């Protein structure tokens, strides 16, 4: 073991790295502490012909540009076209980059934590429900097993079927079940005055998905923009609905958060949107019948003092060709006038009273 | 007594050495740290670009912000980036010139930045051996094929979307067919790819309206660039699309689309081969079959294959099994396919 | 769908055993309708991979025994684009037509040997016209008859087809990406050459035969003999330079082969590209690359 004797000079020498590490990183904090303005920074690539060549374009907020190479720490997500880079004083070097917002008005478009309703508020759907529930919880804990069998999550899931069934709030039912940040967004929310728009709403889209933590991303209504037409507004959507496509087409690192949708109509069906990250899961979402629509009645109103003479005929006979939105509608309307009918327990009347008042 | 002590020891100087490694791995980094700390002490550099020279040494330089200013010449560079007409970089102390700065656009950063990695992609596409035309028989994975070869080499990566063609504005757009293949002429090496032509291939039976008749132009330009009045031996086109009914019957004559390549499943061979590559990563039991889900398998999708696939491992995975029996396969691929020849239509 | 042409084909090839030409002219309408309809693309390419050898197979039946040749080469010399005349939809297959050619040039190499003198020269004169006239091809076939045709003029002792042979040889190599044939074809620039003996010619095709060729995806077990083979003319019409930038690339060739008989040509022929080199630049530097090989000092002549 005489020659492994040397290994403790070499240990000492390391320990007292480890002691002479804490000045210069200890200067970190005090130089690295707080940058003063936000500055733009472009990336170009330049050649010096160990003499590299590397630098970058900087525009400051003041619109003055100067000149600096690509310097910092280790950059990983950097490198990239951004704002809100760290910056000193007067030398203009990069200590901290993050990525920013500012357009508040699209990065701020549905800001929720989580709901309140779950999935256990329906009856009679599980069946079409379960795949769901299964295609957002096995995707969200099972992460270790999708490497031994070689698994990649669809990203495109279309939600379809006729309206007022509720494909909004049960998509957010399940988001609560989801755990992760639920961020809606509308279909015409990307018709715009302004050109180019829809290009910064779906990069910001992809943009906070990409960036932020595992979130939940529905959108509803795409079938009102979902046109395809042979000038034409449905064919600025299309520029921006095909760039979406190619988003998801060309982009092999969309392993990230998923993008689920929801349409009302499947009138025009664009023939596109047939892919593993597209919108491949195609459940079948019908107008629930008498059954069905007493089952999420019935959850939906098993909180108001109900009467237990119920036998479900009368206003499952009532109840043709109906949506669920629309059975909710007439939860509300008798949990509106049941206060002003002076008995405190609903009655029997108040659904064919609630059906014929609102529809 | 004595025959054990050299592997005991040698087992106590391997406990000792197997310690080195948990340090002098990191250490490289930590001395990285006060290395970027000595290379972020080149500070205060300004730009400035270059109209008028008048002395050899000495010229005049123009800011960005709009003030102008003259500079010298530093002994390290010589005079070849010195000619006028090439964007510069100054500093703060002295106006000295540490080096230059290369023009470049925004979507040039796009044209000459997006890379797709992956060699073996170009032997993953099964059992598969001026213009190339990739229509929409029921099978996929064009998109796997072209972004196989693509991020093989390509060369380059210009691709062209379908919907880069809009034009809002008045229907000038034959200043992008003549600038972009005007750089395609350019550059010596240029391979386009023309994913998703259906949208812009309408077949103009009836009269059509202004959104058609500029889209059907731009398709007369592209009659006047292919068998016009410019040859196209160099470049080369592939047009995709999805459906072979609709592309422009004026279009399919074989001057431009040479060959034609259906993308399907046919042979055994390459339903059994590509089955194997997207059936690489996947564990299973022992018991192997795959020629019965290559046999009941007949004219499927490639990409959708894959998702019949490992539909079928979510389906044996929601008994939270690990080992996968094949029987989940047959009936998985068979009911999950057969829903696929319901939505087919 | 080719379902109703393949019971034609199948029947057809149990119907048509001992029944003469008269049989075929009746087929003629059969089969003329038959290649007009099936406007469906990988459906009926079934019926053309097999009435095609129904024909041909009726084509050898009626040059098994007995064959004048006459009306054969008249039928396929006049009727080529027959049923691609009404057809105004061309499906650009081009999958049979390469199966079509290389069946043809199949069934003339089992009739190329030695059958009868008269129809061989009528039938290649035809098919090096059908060279011009297709203008679209892998550019295999076309080469194959004009150089198994050649191969019989060399000895036929009629040295005029070389202007035709070179001169088809240019449209033959480029239009298409060819890596191993180009190589095994490229031997008839300097074949013919030899009776020749053209310096323009020369000066036309080392030009195009070193065009893009250095190492790489060519391989022919002899490739060292092919250069000796093809730098040894430029030497004949060149007097000095020509073997300077060539006797500096030979150097791989003993490591490719036995070192035993490469004293006597390679150790030879090291030292004479070094002193008929230019004076100026290429003597200073070129000494160098030969400097320090234990190979060297061996030679008597080492010490001129």
């Amino acid at each position: 073991k005489i020659m492994k004797s040397e290994v403790l000079r070499v240990t000492h020498e390391l320990q007292a790295m480890k002691d002479k590490i804490k000045e210069n990183s200890e200067k970190i904090k005090v130089n690295k502490t707080l940058p003063y303005l936000v500055s733009n920074v472009i990336e170009l690539l330049d050649v010096d012909p160990q003499r590299k060549g590397k630098c970058a374009v900087i525009k400051t907020s003041t619109r003055q540009t100067y000149f600096l190479p690509v310097i910092g720490l280790v950059d990983a997500e950097k490198l990239k076209p951004g704002d809100l880079v760290g910056v000193n004083k007067d030398s203009y070097l990069i200590l901290e980059t993050l990525p920013t917002e500012y357009d508040s008005r699209v990065k701020a478009m549905e800001v929720d934590e989580r709901p309140t309703e779950q999935y256990s508020d329906i009856g009679g759907l599980d069946k079409q429900i379960q795949e769901l529930v299964e295609a957002i919880v096995l995707p969200m804990n099972h992460k270790e097993k999708f490497e031994n069998l070689g698994i990649q999550p669809p990203k495109g899931v279309l939600m379809y079927g006729p309206p007022g069934t509720g494909k909004t709030l049960l998509a957010r039912a399940c988001a609560a079940q989801t755990k992760a940040t639920f961020l809606k967004l509308a279909g015409p929310q990307l018709v715009q005055m302004f050109i180019g728009d829809g290009a910064k709403l779906v990069r910001d889209a992809f943009a906070l998905a990409k960036e932020k933590a595992p979130s939940i991303i529905f959108i509803d209504e795409l079938d009102a923009i979902g046109t395809k037409r042979f000038k034409a507004g449905d064919r600025e959507v299309q520029r921006t609905m095909l760039e979406l496509l190619n988003q998801l087409d060309g982009f092999q690192p969309n392993t990230q958060v998923k993008v689920i949708a929801a349409t009302n109509r499947v009138d025009i069906l664009d023939p596109a949107l047939l892919r593993s990250g597209r919108l491949d899961r195609k459940i079948e979402f019908p107008m629930p019948n008498e059954e069905a629509r007493a089952r999420i009645m019935q959850i939906h109103s098993r909180k108001m003092n109900v009467s237990p003479d119920v036998n479900y005929e009368e206003l499952a006979r009532c109840t043709d060709d109906f949506n669920g939105a629309q059975c909710k509608a007439v939860c509300v309307e008798a949990g509106m006038i049941a206060l002003r009918r002076g008995a405190t327990e609903l009655t029997h009347e108040d659904y064919m009273e609630g059906i014929l008042e609102v529809q | 007594d004595y025959r054990k002590k050299l592997l005991e020891h040698k087992e106590i100087d391997g406990r000792l050495k197997e310690l080195r490694e948990q340090l002098k791995e990191l250490t490289k980094q930590y001395e990285k740290s006060e290395n970027d700390l000595k290379a972020l002490q080149s500070v205060g550099q300004i730009v400035g670009e270059v109209l008028k020279q008048l002395t050899e040494e000495k010229f005049i330089v123009k800011a960005t912000n709009g003030p102008r200013y003259v500079v010298g010449c530093r002994r390290q560079l010589d005079k070849s980036k010195l000619k006028p007409g090439t964007r510069v970089a100054l500093d703060m102390t002295t106006l000295t010139i540490m080096r230059y700065l290369p023009r470049e656009v925004d979507p040039l950063v796009y044209n000459m930045s997006h890379e797709d990695p992956g060699n073996v992609s170009y032997s993953e596409i099964g059992g598969l051996s001026k213009g190339c035309l990739l229509y929409g028989p029921p099978g996929t994975g064009k998109t796997l094929l072209a972004r196989a070869v693509a991020s093989q080499l390509d060369c380059n990566f210009l691709k062209v979307v379908s919907s880069s063609i809009v034009d809002k504005y008045i229907g000038e757009s034959a200043r992008l067919i003549r600038e972009m293949f005007n750089y395609a002429r350019d550059h010596q090496p240029c391979i386009i790819f023309m994913d998703e032509i259906d949208a812009i291939g309408g077949r103009r039976f009836s009269e059509g309206t202004s959104a058609d008749r500029e889209i059907q132009r731009t398709l007369m330009e592209l009659l006047n660039q292919m068998d016009g009045f410019d040859t196209l031996h160099r470049v080369k086109m592939i047009m995709a699309t999805n459906r072979p009914d609709t592309l422009d019957p004026a279009l399919l004559r074989p001057g431009r689309l040479d060959r034609k390549i259906h993308i399907d499943l046919p042979n055994e061979q390459a339903r059994l081969d590509i089955l194997k590559i997207h059936a690489g990563p996947i564990t299973k039991h022992g018991e192997i079959d795959y020629e019965a889900i290559v046999k009941l398998s007949d004219g499927f999708n490639g990409a959708d294959l894959r998702n019949v696939c490992t539909e079928a491992g979510m389906f044996a995975i929601r008994a939270d099994h690990d080992f996968v029996v094949q029987e989940d396969f047959m009936k998985a691929v068979r009911k999950v396919a057969d829903s696929k020849k319901l939505e087919s239509k | 769908m080719a379902d109703g042409g393949s019971e034609r084909a199948d029947g057809r090839i149990v119907k048509m055993e001992v029944d003469y030409s008269a049989t075929v002219d009746q087929r003629l309408p059969e089969c003329a309708k038959l290649a007009k309809e099936g406007r469906l693309q990988e459906v009926i390419e079934t019926l053309l991979s097999l009435e095609k050898q129904t024909r041909t197979a009726s084509d050898m039946v009626s040059t098994s025994r007995i064959l004048v040749a006459v009306v054969k080469m008249c039928y396929e010399a006049k009727e080529w684009d027959l049923l691609n005349e009404n057809i105004m939809l061309l499906s650009k297959r081009r999958s049979q037509l390469k199966q079509a050619v290389a069946k043809m040039v199949q069934q003339c190499c089992t009739y190329v040997e030695e059958i009868t003198d008269l129809p061989i020269k009528l039938r290649l004169i035809d098919t090096l016209r059908m060279v011009t006239e297709g203008k679209i091809y892998v550019e295999i076939e076309r080469a194959r008859l004009t150089k198994t045709l050649a191969t019989i003029k060399e000895q036929n002792g009629d040295v005029k087809e070389a202007a035709s042979i070179l001169q088809e040889l240019q449209v033959e190599t480029y239009g298409s990406m060819e890596k191993k044939e180009r190589v095994e074809f490229i031997l008839e620039q300097m074949r013919l050459c030899l009776a020749v003996k053209d310096y323009i010619r020369t000066q036309i095709i080392s030009k195009k035969i070193n065009t893009k060729f250095f190492q790489e995806e060519n391989t022919e077990k002899l490739k060292l003999k092919y250069y000796n083979l093809m730098i040894q003319l430029d030497q004949h019409e060149g007097s000095y330079l020509s073997i300077c930038k060539h006797y500096r690339a030979i150097y791989d060739t003993p490591c490719i082969q036995a070192e035993s008989e490469k004293w006597q040509q390679a150790l030879k022929s090291v030292v004479l590209y070094v002193i008929l080199a230019p004076f100026d630049n290429e003597q200073s530097d070129l000494v160098h690359r030969i400097s320090g090989d234990k190979k060297l000092e061996e030679i008597p002549k080492y010490k001129d």
